[PDB]
This record gives structure tokens, sequence and C-alpha cells, in this order.
RNA sequence: AUAUUCAAACGAGAACUUUGAAGGCCGAAGUGGAGAAGGGUUCCAUGUGAACAGCAGUUGAACAUGGGUCAGUCGGUCCUGAGAGAUGGGCGAGCGCCGUUCCGAAGGGACGGGCGAUGGCCUCCGUUGCCCUCAGCCGAUCGAAAGGGAGUCGGGUUCAGAUCCCCGAAUCCGGAGUGGCGGAGAUGGGCGCCGCGAGGCGUCCAGUGCGGUAACGCGACCGAUCCCGGAGAAGCCGGCGGGAGCCCCGGGGAGAGUUCUCUUUUCUUUGUGAAGGGCAGGGCGCCCUGGAAUGGGUUCGCCCCGAGAGAGGGGCCCGUGCCUUGGAAAGCGUCGCGGUUCCGGCGGCGUCCGGUGAGCUCUCGCUGGCCCUUGAAAAUCCGGGGGAGAGGGUGUAAAUCUCGCGCCGGGCCGUACCCAUAUCCGCAGCAGGUCUCCAAGGUGAACAGCCUCUGGCAUGUUGGAACAAUGUAGGUAAGGGAAGUCGGCAAGCCGGAUCCGUAACUUCGGGAUAAGGAUUGGCUCUAAGGGCUGGCAGCCGACUUAGAACUGGUGCGGACCAGGGGAAUC
């Protein structure tokens, strides 16, 4: 049965800390404590170990990613740009 | 403990003796252990290489550069910074980078810097909500926390 | 019921003052001075998070005592790397130098070539 | 202590030099015959007392025997 | 004293009401309860399924049954495993003679082919 | 901070000393048994009763005589931690200070080869001075009786000491020319002969170990500088499982208590060390076959699988549990003899069989959750990669060995007692303060309160006789019910559990035990909730819930424990 109707993850917070503070930390609650999947082997056991590190149970390969996410925004438009600018580099 | 952006034990070997160097680097986003990482003045352009700045087109994004040929790496090595390439200046050997704070300084082309961003960005995203956090922050760095007016 | 006390000048239930209750010819109940576990060692490999097979666990000083055949297995890097991993080291060993002969074979054509 | 499960080992053990002495308990369904070295203490058991005896004459002649109850 | 007054409590005297001062999870926890239930049950699962009493297939689905709760005790799942027994065991007996009607015809259509077929 | 009484003994003298009996208290988070810091002889025996112990004392932590602390295996000793601190260097009028790797030529070591001298049957080796060659320390040194740190347990023994003395079982480290011995290396094959043959004779060749497909195993099983790794080496919390100690249940013994009546009754007791060997029992992210959807396996929860599930067959780790050597000789309980004695004297008999549990404590293991918190270092030990080298030419084998047994040694310091309403600090025998270890029965959710067993004590620096006022600490009061007071201050009401019921407001989480109702004792029953053996039969059980009848002067969370509530404002 659905326990709460609009606190989630945050439910353990109680009556303390405001709406607005509970409602913007939830989600990164739920982004941090969600289980991700490994790129290397497939499967969904990517776990965060502490901030910026992320490990896989069955490969042990750890892989440095961001504090509350996998792999952030700015990673990945980064590593675009890494690699446009080594292709023309090389042309 | 104390730092944000976790931290890499990269292991090469030392070309003059049978031994093995170990060092600890400042960990870019997407860097995995088992990775291959090459420093050098040739090492192609790659997310975790580092080489010197004077050889990368403009635009590329720098973490842990080096203010001063030899410091091994002062600038930009917070949790989630980089530094930008604008411009070179084939005399004279200098190039013109953007730090995090959006002062655009001028440094010498022979000093090496790593390739990408540094890793766990966004932590200041979520609000510390008690001063419980707050404590276990701060006990990590210095006794500074609990500031009176 | 017998309640009862320490044999030694230390008070405190600290690592090294660890116990265990036995009864005695002359039937009565003392505490007895444990030793601490041992743990048998890590795979040099790195990746592997089970302990070593074959090996004693026991506490570091006392592997004087212990034998060489109780202290290692029998095989290349016995006692100090896991098979997985040896076979593994194996493997990749040969297909690097073998794919090395295949680059140099290549590149020493196309210089011929050229 | 170890325990001897032979006899002629046992035999060799007792004419060892360092054997200073053995004894013999005679109790119910057993013999012991116990062997005191330098650093162990070897026991014998067995479960007839006609090779007890035997065993009893077959004993070093040298060796301090001693029967205790 | 206090043996004869625990007789009487395992006889169920001076257990009432008005004796108890714990809550009814103090004194017999509700997770106890349920693990000494599971047990139970996945044990009764696990016996019939190595006695070929049920299959496999079935085995998994009131097992899952089981941990999502619909089976009280003991007894009742069991009658509900002989009543499952009992209707699969009536399906598949009328499928067995309707696919032995279907194969006879089969063959049956096959042997007039085959005999026009050797007649011409 | 609940409490004393009767009789006797010693003694000049007894409310207080001692012994016996009775009545009580602490009540296993103790008024119990032991330690750390601190004290320093207060510990033990005898003697005295001048002084002290706020009465007294035949008593004492007083006074005077004498005694008492036994270690390779308890700890210091050693390591480093936070930190302290020399040399170089810098500064400083100067005593000196900064500084701890920073402006130093910071190594006095060695595998090995040669050179020259020496002793031992100058064999071969050892002690040697030089040359050749090899070689990084994070910086001397100090820093933990709770961190790291190999190795001792059982019984007995005094007046006061016992892991220290005695007896018996072990164990770690270090040493060894001739290695003290055994075993391993390692003793085989080919060929040519004699010999009926067995075997022997004579040449050549190998021999730094073997088994299992595998995880891995077997009693060893050569090897330096160098390199890699492991152990040491680690958070907090939750769940579950195994194993011990204790508690509980049914019997069988031995000894006690009750026996006006009953009770095959109630109570006490009913061992096996370390260190080896084997086996139950746990855990495995270890191996082989094989290839899975109609997906399967599985936990209290999770979780796992073509990067190989289920099904079989194997390997490894722990093993504190059982048996066995230790071991019944000893210990303990009972009955009875000797020494009148001075007794590790002697004797019999026994020390048995089972079942259980969300039980409490300890420990091992699996598994999860929380961190913008990631939860020591070093001494020390070990394995692996490499092959510089060494060993013998077939024998009387050699170099070598982390295998079995054997020989020798372990120096220095602490070790008594108190540990707290009387050995510590507060001027004191001060209701204050001071770090821990173990923890029975009943009730009960319970380490709550209340009563009890083991252990301890004599009411807290005095006794006797009365029961005035005023006090201090407790209670109860008709009728009214805050009218008292600055003010419901103080006291009082409610209280546990089960079954119903629950508002305004709200950050939707709460409010909430909202508020408000009913029940609760004793006795006799009924139903439901499981394991083992071979939809059924038999056998074992252990605690809960719900219902019903009966019954008491309507009494039942009967003591103890134990929320007054609501409407509002700042
Ligand atoms: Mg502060
Ligand atoms: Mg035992
Ligand atoms: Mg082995
Ligand atoms: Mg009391
Ligand atoms: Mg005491
Ligand atoms: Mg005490
Ligand atoms: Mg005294
Ligand atoms: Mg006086
Ligand atoms: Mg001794
Ligand atoms: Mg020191
Ligand atoms: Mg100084
Ligand atoms: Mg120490
Ligand atoms: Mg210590
Ligand atoms: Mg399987
Ligand atoms: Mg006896
Ligand atoms: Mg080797
Ligand atoms: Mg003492
Ligand atoms: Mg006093
Ligand atoms: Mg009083
Ligand atoms: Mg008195
Ligand atoms: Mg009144
Ligand atoms: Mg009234
Ligand atoms: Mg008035
Ligand atoms: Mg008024
Ligand atoms: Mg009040
Ligand atoms: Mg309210
Ligand atoms: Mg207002
Ligand atoms: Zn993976
Ligand atoms: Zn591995």
């Amino acid at each position: 049965a659905k326990r709460t109707k609009k606190v989630g993850i945050v439910g353990k917070y109680g009556t303390r800390y405001g709406a607005s503070l509970r409602k913007m930390v939830k989600k990164i609650e739920i982004s941090q404590h969600a289980k991700y999947t490994c790129s290397f082997c497939g499967k969904t056991k990517m776990k965060r170990r502490a901030v910026g590190i992320w490990h896989c149970g069955s490969c042990m390969k750890t892989v440095a990613g961001g504090a509350w996410t996998y792999n952030t925004t700015s990673a990945v438009t980064v590593k675009s740009a890494i690699r446009r600018l080594k292709e023309l580099k090389d042309q | 403990p104390g730092r944000g952006a976790p931290l890499a034990k990269v292991v090469f070997r030392d070309p003059y003796r049978f031994k093995k160097r170990t060092e600890l680097f400042i960990a870019a986003e997407g860097i995995h252990t088992g990775q291959f990482v090459y420093c050098g003045k040739k090492a192609q352009l790659n997310i975790g290489n580092v080489l010197p700045v004077g050889t990368m087109p403009e635009g590329t994004i720098v973490c842990c550069l080096e203010e001063k040929p030899g410091d091994r790496g002062k600038l930009a090595r917070a949790s989630g910074n980089y530094a930008t390439v604008i411009s070179h200046n084939p005399e004279t050997k200098k190039t013109r980078v953007k730090l995090p704070s959006g002062s655009k300084k001028v440094i010498s082309s022979a000093n090496r810097a790593v390739v990408g961003v540094v890793a766990g960005g966004g932590r200041i995203d979520k609000p510390i909500l008690k001063a419980g956090r707050a404590y276990h922050k701060y006990k990590a760095k210095r006794n500074c926390w609990p500031r009176v007016r | 019921v017998q309640r009862l006390t320490y044999r030694r000048r230390l008070s405190y239930n600290t690592a090294s003052n660890k116990t265990r209750l036995s009864r005695t010819p002359g039937n009565r109940i003392v505490y007895l001075y444990t030793k601490k576990v041992g743990k048998a060692p890590k795979s040099a490999c790195g990746v592997c998070p089970g302990r070593l097979r074959g090996v004693r666990a026991v506490r570091p000083k006392v592997l004087m005592r212990l034998s060489k055949t109780k202290k290692h297995v029998s095989r290349a890097y016995g006692g100090s790397m896991c098979a997985k991993c040896v076979r593994d080291r194996i493997k990749r060993a040969f297909l690097i130098e073998e794919q090395k002969i295949v680059v140099k074979v290549l590149k020493a054509q196309a210089q011929s070539q050229k | 202590p170890r325990k001897i499960e032979e006899i002629k080992d046992f035999l060799l053990t007792a004419r060892r030099k360092d054997a200073k002495s053995v004894k013999i308990k005679k109790n119910k369904d057993n013999v012991k015959f116990k062997v005191r070295c330098s650093r162990y203490l070897y026991t014998l058991v067995i479960t007839d007392k006609e090779k007890a005896e035997k065993l009893k004459q077959s004993l070093p002649p040298g060796l301090a025997v001693k029967e205790l109850k | 004293r206090c043996r004869k007054n625990t007789l009487a409590r395992r006889k169920g005297r001076h257990m009432g009401i008005g004796k108890r001062k714990g809550t009814a999870n103090a004194r017999m926890p509700e997770k106890v309860t349920w693990m000494r239930r599971m047990r139970i049950l996945r044990r009764l699962l696990r016996r019939y399924r190595e006695s070929k009493k049920i299959d496999r297939h079935m085995y998994h689905s009131l097992y899952l049954k089981v941990k999502g709760n619909v089976f009280k005790n003991k007894r009742i799942l069991m009658e509900h495993i002989h009543k499952l027994k009992a209707d699969k065991a009536r399906k598949k007996l009328l499928a067995d003679q309707a696919e032995a009607r279907r194969s006879k015809t089969k063959e049956a259509r096959k042997r007039r082919e085959e005999r026009l077929q050797a007649k011409k």
C-alpha cells in the first residue's frame, strides 16, 4: 500500500528542516541511493561508496563520477568536447 | 578525509632502475580502475592523460593545472572545477587560461596539466540539513565551525 | 551462580583482554585468555575479494613455526595469487606477445613495401 | 602427550636413551604403559591382561619401572 | 510454589487481560511470528517439491504467494495444494483425450491419402 | 539511609569483644568477588590498654615487638601515534632560541673475488687489515603497565605469596667445529657378460621430490643482491544463524529438612586443563560435468544466474563442540578405620541418563544500512617473481633440508594489602568526588520497583525513660470546591494492557496515548497456531491467542511500577 502521499525517501526527516529543503534534498537522496548499471558488465550493481566514488559489486571496478549521480552533464559534455577536439587536431 | 574530490593511485615504472613508482593524483571524471593513463609531451589528448598546455588545442577543458612549470599542479583542483585554454602565443612561449573564478591568467606553455574535469561535481547542491552534518564536515578539516558573531 | 574475576592486572575490555569460560578438572569455571583470530592472505591481484586457499589463517608471528607446505600451495605464485588471476595472467602474456609479433611483422612488411 | 598405537615402535621408544622411566596403570579394560621421555609422555593402551603381562616381561631391563595405583 | 504456578499458567490460568503489563508485541513479537510461519511453509513446500507432489512451476508460483501472505496456516496451504492438483488433473485428462482424438483422425486421413496414392 | 534480642566464654570490670541461637537488612546496576590511578606497611601473629578511635571498649587501619611480596610463557622492557627534541643551518648582546629535512661530503654495512698475515691433525674452515664490487633514507633520540607485541596450564600448599613455591603435563625464542641421531635429497635405466635362474660382474646415461583434469594434497623437498605482495591493519548501527557459560524440565543416585495431616516430597551435589590426533558442526566471491523461459533458486529482509542458475560429485578455512593421550593416579560427595599424636595415611562406594527455549551474557559467521563523518602508524613475521651460484660423477655418495626425536640457556625491574558511607582527594573514620570486569530465583516488557538464594553487615562517631509545645518527613478528613494567594505555589486527579473512538490546524510528515468510552480476579473447559519415524498411522512436545460456563459483600493493572486534559496569545 502507498504509505505516504508526497514525502518519499525524506519521510525519515519528520516535520523538520522545512518543506522546500526536504523537497530539494529528496531528488538528490533518490539519485545517490539508486543503483546504476555497470557499463562494463551490464549488471545493475553500480553503487556509491563515498562522495564521487562509484563501485560495481560484480566487476570490482571503481569509477570516479559525481557526488550525487554516477555521471554529470558537465562531465559528459567535456568528454564530447575533448573527443571532438582530438578529431579536429588529427583532422 | 577533508577533501571533496577523490584521489587516484597510479603506478608507473622507473625508467632508470628496476622499481615501481606509486603516485597519488586528483581524480578526473570518468576514470576507472585498471585504466591506462599516459603522461608526457606527445601523449594523445583524451580524458585522464596529462600533457603541457602548449600542445592542446584552444578550448580544451583542463583540471589540476600547474601554475608554474615544475610546481606539479596547483590550479583548478577542487571538486567539479576546471580550467580552459583560451589562446596560444607561439613566441615567448606563453598561453592564456581562464581560471574557475573567471580570471584570465597567462602561464608558460611548458607546464603540464591533466585533461578533463575534477570528479565529484555538484557536491554543494545538497543542503546540509543539520548542525550535526556541519559538525562532521568541519571535524575532518579544522576547528573553525561554530562561528560566534 | 559462581561469578568470577580476571586473572591479570588488566581490568579493561580491550582487544587483548579477551577471554572464554572453561571448566577445570577441579570443577571450577575460570577465564582463559584467547588468542586473536588470524586472517588468510589476500590475493596479490588486487581485484578478487576472497582470501587465498590452502594457507593456514594464523597470526603473522606464528608463521615462523609453520612449514612451507602449510604456508603455500604447489603452483606458480602459489600462496600469493589466486588461480583465476594466474591463468588470466598467463593468457594475457601469451596474447600480448602474439599481437606484438603480428604488429612487428606488419610494420616490417609496410616498411619493405614503401 | 602422545598415544602409541603399536607395540614395536613403543618398544623402540622404551630403548631410547632419554627414556627416564615407565609406569603401568592397571585399570579396567585397559593397561597403560606410560614412558617418560625428555619432551613427551608416550602412552600405549591395550585391552588384554595377557598382552600386558607379556609386555611387562618384555620391557627393557635397565628401565626404571614402577607400578602405581 | 513457582513450579505449581507455572503448571497452572501452562494450563492457562493467571494469564487474563488483568495480568498483562507489556504490549502484545512485547510479549510475542510479530517478526518472530512471521519468521516461524515462513519457515514452516517453505519447509512444507520443499518437502512437497522433492516428494514430487507438485511441479517446480507451481512450487514457484505458490512460493511467491506464501511470501505475499495468502496462506495463513499449514492446513490452509495444504488444502489449496490439493484443490490445485485436482483441477490440474482434470484439465490434463481433458487435454489428453482431445489430443488423442486429433491424432487419431489425423493419421486416419493420412492413411486414406496414402492408400489413394497407392491405388494410383 | 527500617533493628535488635537471649545465653555462655574470657576478663578486675561487657549495651558495644567472641561463640551459639533468634529476628532483620543489602538483594547479583549489591552493604558481594577482583583490579587501574593514588596510599606506602595500613597486610599477618603476639602483647598492652599511657595517648587516639567526639560514649565505652577485653576491640582497632592505635601503640610495641617480630614476619611477609619468589616468573623465559602476568607486565614493564621493544614499536610507533598525537607530540616532544639534538647534530647541520639560521638567528641572537647573551643565557640561549627557531627549525625536524629543511642551505650537510648525513653509509663504518655486505653476496661475493683477489691481495697479505694467523690458529686448529695450516686439509678445509674460522678470526682477520687492504683493494675490487654491491648499497636511498625520511632523518639521532624520546613518546602507551587500556594501542601493536611468539611463548603456561591443572591439582596442592601459608598465618600473610602464588599462571611466581611444590608435583605433573606443555610450550616460544636463541646456540651449536666435529652437526647428536634418523629420515629426505637418492639411489634408477640402457648395454655387454657370467650365473638354469635369483643374482652378481663390467661399461655409458640420468637423478636440486612426488600425486590429483581441477580447486589442491603429501614428512621435508637447494639457491644470493634485487623486485612484488600479504599479515600486523581497524568506523557505527540493525537482522539472522552456529557454539559455549548460566537458567529451566523429566528421571537415577548420595546426604540432609518436614512428617498434628499430606507430599514416590523439598533442598544440596552429580569434573576434566593447556598442548597434539580424529570426528561432528559451521563458512566459501573455490573446482569438474553440464547448459537454463512454461524462467528457475532462495532469505526474516535481501539477493543470484549464458561473465554459467538448478542437479550431481569434489576441494579449502575455522573448529573455543565430542571422543581420545593428558585421566583418575588427581579433584569432589558420602560411609569407616588407623596416628590420642606429628598425617599429599588408609580404605571402600559414587561422580549417571536424557529434553528443551523470540530465554540472559560471551564469541564466531553471514548479510545489510549511514556518512559533504570513510573510520592509525611502526616494530615484526611470511609468501611469491627471478636465477647470480653451489653440489657428485654412479659411490663409503655430495651440496643442502621450514620433517621426527635429542643437548644447552632465558639476565634486570614490579608482584603484600585498600580500592571506598574507614587505607584514595576534600585539614577528619567528612551523606561530596574518583576509571572498569563477573552477575541467580519469583513477579513483571524489562539491567524498573518489590521479596528471596550464594556472599556480606550490625543501622552508619553513643545508650536508657517518657510521648508536652514548636519543628522535619509522611497520611487521613464530613459539606463546599481556588471562595486562599502576586500567581492552582504545594498537594491532589489520570497512569499498565486489550477492544472501540479520535477534532481544529498543517510544512501532509504530524497533531495522537488528541479528546472520549468499555474490560481486567479465581476456577473448569473448548478451539487454533508444530517436529520425527514409515490427504494416513504412531511418537514427541513448547509457549501464546480467542471463546464459553461457574463463582465471590461490584471485587479484580487490588502491593509495586504507572501521561490530568482542553481553548488561546507572546
Ligand atoms: Mg570549535
Ligand atoms: Mg572441557
Ligand atoms: Mg598448502
Ligand atoms: Mg530496600
Ligand atoms: Mg574484594
Ligand atoms: Mg569490592
Ligand atoms: Mg589487621
Ligand atoms: Mg572515646
Ligand atoms: Mg615453571
Ligand atoms: Mg621506546
Ligand atoms: Mg628546540
Ligand atoms: Mg605497552
Ligand atoms: Mg597492550
Ligand atoms: Mg549451482
Ligand atoms: Mg579418584
Ligand atoms: Mg623461491
Ligand atoms: Mg595481589
Ligand atoms: Mg563511618
Ligand atoms: Mg536507624
Ligand atoms: Mg546501635
Ligand atoms: Mg474535606
Ligand atoms: Mg467529601
Ligand atoms: Mg483575596
Ligand atoms: Mg482570587
Ligand atoms: Mg504544581
Ligand atoms: Mg492538542
Ligand atoms: Mg496577534
Ligand atoms: Zn560491473
Ligand atoms: Zn584475483
